[PDB]
DNA sequence: TACTTACATGACAGGATGTATATATCTGACACGTGCCTGGAGACTAGGGAGTAATCCCCTTGGCGGTTAAAACGCGGGGGACAGCGCGTACGTGCGTTTAAGCGGTGCTAGAGCTGTCTACGACCAATTGAGCGGCCTCGGCACCGGGATTCTCCAGTATGGCGGCC
DNA sequence: GGCCGCCATACTGGAGAATCCCGGTGCCGAGGCCGCTCAATTGGTCGTAGACAGCTCTAGCACCGCTTAAACGCACGTACGCGCTGTCCCCCGCGTTTTAACCGCCAAGGGGATTACTCCCTAGTCTCCAGGCACGTGTCAGATATATACATCCTGTCATGTAAGTA
């Protein structure tokens, strides 16, 4: 039912090609651990705002709405995905 | 002999078409079980749009994007061509984090 | 049937027709320039409202809605909008 | 015995829904009344804006010899101009990729 | 003649001498505290305002105060704070 | 023939206004009618929020032997907590100064 | 009436008393005019903002008040003058 | 001989010295002069409340204390204490001005 | 000692191959036609909010006389920044293998979302009160000041380690 | 090799100025008390908002199956980060001088805010109509495919920096 390990699933190729998207040319082996714990801290902040409008919308499916809601309020804004 | 590129080459032909193309560049679907096992973390058996998944996505590559360019600014400024996590440490700190 | 929601499809095609006549749009750009209106139309009434408030004003006009623009939009933005929404008013003032 | 109902979008001579505008700002909790020039001059601004936008989308299209509006285009015109840039800094685009930015430390000599 | 400027130094006066009857107060730390309280004060009314907004609520309840709380207001502060008001709301329906 | 004058901040307990937090809510345009529990539950956070700004202030003045709170005092009692630093990351002080902050490669040897 | 050249007037050394509250050991030549050039910038920016509100407010006076919105604008809200 | 102190060691005593300080590090009048010198460009005859003035010159000051503070802590970064214009630039550049 | 010259590693000069560059196609999202109802709109109208006149007074602005505080200028000096080269290094790139992602294909009901009720629920007005702010003054905690103690900082005699030379 | 003697380099005590720190004195602003006033509440009333029930139907979830991108892991080529030494120079510290900032004092009036009057305006409501949304449905731009050029970056050769012979 649970599950215990997918942040491994965010995996070093695409980090690596994310960095390439974001300009790095060499990536230090002690690059991809912290990238997720970072990553894995502000999905954390995002999510927990959008599990807040969540049972604040009193609904047990999340919708993209309340992620956009949750990104505006984190200065983040994303486009796209509104209404 | 067979073909070989010296070092950066790869990595900057990378560079160039993931600046070039705009598709996301991680597997939707661990990315999709990474965000059930974290809803999970806060509330159980929650359910999630796919627009919410991919959304949370694309938010989630252009927030990273955001940091690696910082952490090439910081990288360039610490003279330096292969960057070391204490850039991206000094990144959030200077973003107020 | 659904319900109807309101979004900023057609005006935005009559507005490109204007710029534009011989392009298409795709729909995901066309959300994102539904975002665009409905967030920067959030930025002004928020930003007038502020104004509003600021100056003890139970009532948001142009002028304070050009102040906002003045604030918000940098520059040329800002005085081609001025004169934009000038040329309008005047327009719609005299009908 | 009433005239013709006009539009105030046309009396405007634009496009962008005046009443549309008008109704959000007295439903939107900002002012309980709103000047009458008030959502004109808004809604002018906001057609400058997207005219202008839009404009700049048609000829990043044309630059890339597509005929269709495309996200991309979006983010190459947007990001490239830099009073946008810094009106829009904070604001992601699904789907519109990056700027091509290579440093000129980053290339060889 | 003269016009009254309303402020808050009488309840952070109040609270200040329950928590600590020997301790004295700068004026000017009292100027950081109005701040202070007009400032937290507009971001949770912000807030609340925006999540009456998003889910289509005319009137901002306790549940949206809350639902602010645990947005803005980060970790230990919204538990603590989340209790005091349930037990204020509990004592204020008992009153 | 009237019932008598009790404030709802005393059906509170507390020393935050009732009354004027809520007619501040009220006129500040955020929405027309405002649920019950929203001022009295705002009022307890408000109140309980400065009720550790006054702890920490009170033992900044302790430490500094004064009794009285002056805003180098604040500046102390801010930026020490982690949480109240996340609330107040942005927000500037007068005459506070900033913490007592120096790395360590400053020091000799 | 008319002044010149006052952003002289924030001195050298007032300067490295920032730099000493910001814990500045070294300073170089090169950084007092570019904090000046800074400074100018950032002041330009608020009273642009504080202006546009006086003119708004038709007042000749610029008030504290038209400080505290346009540095809450800027997103560097500053406590302890009136608001 | 005259007593002289190693450099950086008062360089290190204004450090802890300003620290502790909470007063004002500007001049009052030529900071009012420059203030109603650079209004004056975007509006004529303008008039200053002088708590305003001081209110500009506190939040000025701390704005530019944060900025220092990234600075050097880019200049730890770049493993050096003279700091210099392109690390004030960094600062500026990758909180994004 | 400089001039010339060799050589070998940094500089000068041309190809495989991944992406750029030429159509062919077939499709389904672009794009356009159609019912509609909801969304805009208009006339009156009741009422409310902002502009305007006066004005005054108090709070800002300019002027002036000294006073060092602050700026300013200059000079000894230690530190700082940092490049050439070196050197262990750390990771990009090749490319085959595994597997679970990806695609595509089914079944279903959880809850998303839409619809009728109904009563909580809360804004609002006249009145009344009580807390809470304007005003003031005043006195004791705190600012300013003088004098040791502390404290820190720079130096210089020194002890000790280390190293060499003679027996 | 031992022994003795001599240099090297930091070990360490000592001393004096800067700042805590202790005690003395005024002063200023906390605070506490007095007078006003407005705001905050209460009772009721009246309109209405959304909570609740409940259906329904639809996409998320679960299950199933074929494919190959992923991925990853090991080898290896190769470039990275930074430090030693040095090196060059750049503000820091430590003064002196000077000047205008500061502080205290004086005169002006600007304008900001306050009250009253006025009148400009704006939404409510009711109804009416039309235009964009929902739906539906053709249809060619491009997604995909196949074939070809050229970068392009790598690879194979120029060139001169520097080492060496010798006039």
């Amino acid at each position: 039912k649970v599950l215990r390990d997918n942040i491994q699933g965010i995996t070093k190729p695409a980090i690596r090609r994310l960095a390439r998207r974001g300009g790095v040319k060499r990536i230090s082996g002690l690059i991809y651990e912290e990238t997720r714990g970072v990553l894995k801290v502000f999905l954390e902040n995002v999510i927990r705002d959008a599990v807040t409008y969540t049972e604040h919308a009193k609904r047990k499916t999340v919708t993209a709405m309340d992620v956009v809601y949750a990104l505006k309020r984190q200065g983040r804004t994303l486009y796209g995905f509104g209404g | 002999k067979p073909h070989r590129y010296r070092p950066g080459t790869v990595a900057l032909r990378e560079i160039r078409r993931y600046q070039k193309s705009t598709e996301l560049l991680i597997r939707k679907l661990p990315f999709q079980r990474l965000v059930r096992e974290i809803a999970q973390d806060f509330k159980t058996d929650l359910r999630f749009q796919s627009s919410a998944v991919m959304a949370l996505q694309e938010a989630s590559e252009a927030y990273l994007v955001g940091l690696f360019e910082d952490t090439n600014l910081a990288a360039i400024h610490a003279k330096r061509v292969t960057i070391m996590p204490k850039d991206i440490q000094l990144a959030r700190r200077i973003r107020g984090e | 049937k659904r319900s109807r929601k309101e979004s900023y499809s057609v005006y935005v095609y009559k507005v490109l027709k204007q710029v534009h006549p011989d392009t298409g749009i795709s729909s995901k750009a066309m959300g994102i320039m539904n975002s665009f209106v409905n967030d920067i139309f959030e930025r002004i009434a928020g930003e007038a409202s502020r104004l509003a408030h600021y100056n003890k004003r139970s009532t948001i006009t142009s002028r304070e809605i050009q102040t906002a623009v003045r604030l918000l939009l940098p520059g040329e933005l800002a005085k081609h909008a001025v004169s934009e929404g000038t040329k309008a008013v005047t327009k719609y003032t005299s009908a | 015995a009433r005239a013709k109902a006009k539009t105030r979008s046309s009396r405007a001579g634009l496009q962008f829904p005046v009443g549309r505008v008008h109704r959000l700002l007295r439903k939107g909790n900002y002012s309980e009344r709103v000047g009458a020039g008030a959502p004109v001059y808004l809604a002018a601004v906001l057609e400058y804006l997207t005219a202008e936008i839009l404009e700049l989308a048609g000829n990043a299209a044309r630059d890339n010899k597509k005929t269709r509006i495309i996200p991309r285009h979006l983010q190459l015109a947007i990001r490239n101009d830099e009073e946008l840039n810094k009106l829009l800094g904070r604001v992601t685009i699904a789907q519109g990729g990056v700027l091509p930015n290579i440093q000129a430390v980053l290339l060889p000599k």
